[PDB]
RNA sequence: UAAGGAGCGAAGGAGGGCUAGAUUAUUGAGCAGCGAGAGGUGAAAUUUGAUGACCUGCUUAGGAGUAACAGAGGCGAAAGCGCUAGUCAAGAACGAAUCCGAUGAUCAAGGACGUAGGCUGGAGGAUCGAAGACGAUUAGAGACCGUAGUAGUUCCAGCAGUAAACGAUGCCUACGCUGUUGUGGUUAUGAGCACGGCAGAAGAGAAAUCUAGUAGGGCUUUGGGGAGAGUACGCGCGCAA
């Protein structure tokens, strides 16, 4: 039986979308359904900022940061537990994670 | 048989800006001027706008590279090889619901050395209003291009290098960009990405 | 009291190794260089932030030999059509260097990013584990 | 004619063919610096390095690709289509006092297109990798994992004719409740027209749910308990498969 209206992606009024690779197995899986993580990340790590301010030349720094967009394969991102699975009710909220660092 | 022993220090220096010393360089001991030439002549380096400037500390987004040309004594002497901005500035940039507009173009300097120009603005969301994303019209875009393309060819084609560095330095084309074109849309972040050196005439 | 004689520190950090080379400014001349696999035995440990933090002394130290003072650093990951988020171990190499006397310049991420790219090892289905 | 075709005006889109350019990246060679390991995994071995690896500079040579922006967004008959300029045809929608007047719906036979993998000839050959060969793991692995490696993967001229080619829902044409959110034009600024998404309701249905409500409107395809079987014989296409 159909377990999902949307048939677990977003294409809709389109026949076919670019594939990405998962960034934990290079798997292709197509861009509509692929499983989305975005990362911004300080170069330097909280536990050296105390450091930072006797080492620096300068009057004042500011730390750079990092950033990405991750992909995962379905496999993956339950393996690695980015998803869960959820009851018949539950299936149908939708809400945005947070950004990760 | 410590080879660090054996080797001299050269300064290097640079013009029109600020600082004129950057820092030294190694390299073997050698017999004939024409081997430190051979040797020395023909390396880069790069340095930040923030360290060869006294300015405000905003202004540590952008880069500076330059090739050694020329040896006398103590100091070897370094030319503009072209500029970048810095990879958090790129990064950091980019946001989702507003569109990207970008640019590549072709200039002569009136010493003869031909630039690449790269170009980038991004669309604004205007306020008292309510929709969630402010993406540019296609059509539209190519509008704004044009007009970027009329002012680089302004500002930069058929100029002295003395000239183009300074332009560079004072960010005079982003600002012109903003004045021009906001009669088209709103526009944000409009600097110009990066700049490279192509061609060098064949001169003594 | 003494000028800032300033070195090119170059930070690799990947999930197998971690390698650190310095340079002079033209980055055309070569002062020391280390690798996490140097120091350590076991091959599961050449990423381990301990095996960085060994492998950045002996660095620090013939650059004191050679009388430099400060640094600037440049820090990537694999890049290309890999990985590009920086490895366990590169964020400690820049904290053992603060510990020594160095002062520190500028930092930079400079992992080389494709506007497009050749196609990836692994085939369509991928590593099975 | 809230039937069709021809035409006018302003505009929109990763729709298609061609010409000329582009920022990086992955490999390969040259040269320079340094002097011991690199790679790979859950953990390791094949393997490569003093004929100087790895990493950092500068030069070059090729062949693919267009990251982030980028979405329950757009375009196309479907298959499918994402860098920038210039060029060449045709189409969809919208606005309105343009022209002709039944020119129309659906369709055996017949004709044109059709991802990928495959085949016939030419160009080329970076990356990836069927077959084949090793290293490990196992009672045994011929497999999964790692090293390596060929046909293919790209282009031009053709053949072939299959897909879970699926929203598993034929094409025209009707009658039908509300709220919300998009895309492109137009606006007495109140709204409309075309193409969508979402959430309830009422009916419906074995339920799950709703492209499924109401109904002797028109036309084509198609099923009749499991198996044997989409197999045998004959026939038509194809170089073969
Ligand atoms: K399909
Ligand atoms: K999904
Ligand atoms: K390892
Ligand atoms: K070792
Ligand atoms: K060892
Ligand atoms: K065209
Ligand atoms: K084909
Ligand atoms: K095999
Ligand atoms: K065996
Ligand atoms: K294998
Ligand atoms: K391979
Ligand atoms: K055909
Ligand atoms: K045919
Ligand atoms: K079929
Ligand atoms: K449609
Ligand atoms: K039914
Ligand atoms: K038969
Ligand atoms: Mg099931
Ligand atoms: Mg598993
Ligand atoms: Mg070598
Ligand atoms: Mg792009
Ligand atoms: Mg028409
Ligand atoms: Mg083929
Ligand atoms: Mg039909
Ligand atoms: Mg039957
Ligand atoms: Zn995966």
């Amino acid at each position: 039986t159909k377990k999902r209206s949307n048939n677990g992606r977003s294409k809709k009024n389109r026949g076919h979308t670019r594939c990405v690779r998962c960034e934990h197995c290079s798997a292709m899986v197509p861009n509509d359904k692929a499983i989305k993580k975005f990362v911004v990340r300080s170069v330097i790590d909280a536990a050296s900022l105390d450091d930072l301010k006797i080492a620096t030349i300068y009057e004042e720094y500011e730390v750079p940061k990092s950033y990405y967009k991750l992909n995962y394969c379905v496999s993956c991102a339950v393996h690695i537990k980015l998803v869960r699975v959820r009851s018949r009710w539950e299936r149908k909220i939708r809400k945005e994670q947070r950004v990760s660092a | 048989k410590d080879s660090f022993l054996k080797k001299e220090k050269y300064n290097l220096r640079i013009e029109n800006f600020p600082v004129r010393e950057v820092g030294a360089t190694l390299v073997n001991k050698q017999s004939t001027v024409a081997a430190l030439e051979k040797k020395l002549v023909g390396r880069v380096f790069e340095a930040n706008q923030g360290d060869i400037t006294t300015s405000d500390s905003a202004n540590c987004y952008r880069k500076f590279s330059f090739k050694i040309d020329s040896l006398a004594g103590t100091n070897a002497h370094a030319i503009f090889n072209g500029m970048c901005l810095t990879s958090e500035k790129i990064k950091g940039m980019v946001k989702r619901g507003l569109t990207l507009i970008e640019g590549v173009k072709d200039v002569v300097t009136k010493e003869g050395i031909t630039l690449r120009i790269l170009t980038i603005a991004q669309s604004k969301k205007e306020k008292n209003s309510t929709k969630k994303t402010a993406y540019a019209k296609t059509s539209v875009v190519k509008e704004v291009r044009k007009n970027i393309f009329r002012i680089v060819d302004n500002e930069l084609n058929g100029k002295d290098i003395e000239q183009i560095v300074k332009k560079l330095q004072m960010e005079t084309v982003g600002k012109e960009i903003e004045k021009e074109c906001q009669k088209i849309i709103p526009l944000q972040n409009c600097h110009v990405l990066k700049v490279k050196v192509v061609k060098r005439p064949v001169k003594e | 009291e003494q000028r800032l004689n300033f070195a090119l520190l170059f930070i690799k950090a990947t999930k197998n190794d971690t390698i650190i080379h310095a340079t002079d400014l033209t980055g055309a001349e070569t002062l020391a260089k280390s690798s996490g696999g140097s120091k350590v035995k076991a091959h599961r440990d050449e990423r381990d932030p301990y095996a960085a933090m060994l492998a950045t002394q002996d660095v620090a130290a013939v650059l004191k030999e050679k009388g430099y003072n400060a640094v600037h650093i440049k820090i990537r990951g694999k890049g290309g059509n890999q990985s590009k988020i920086i490895g366990p171990g590169g964020s400690t190499v820049i904290r053992t260097m603060m510990r020594s006397e160095f002062k520190l310049g500028r930092v930079e991420d400079v992992t080389p990013v494709a506007t497009d790219s050749t196609r990836k090892k692994g085939g369509r289905r991928g590593r099975r584990l």
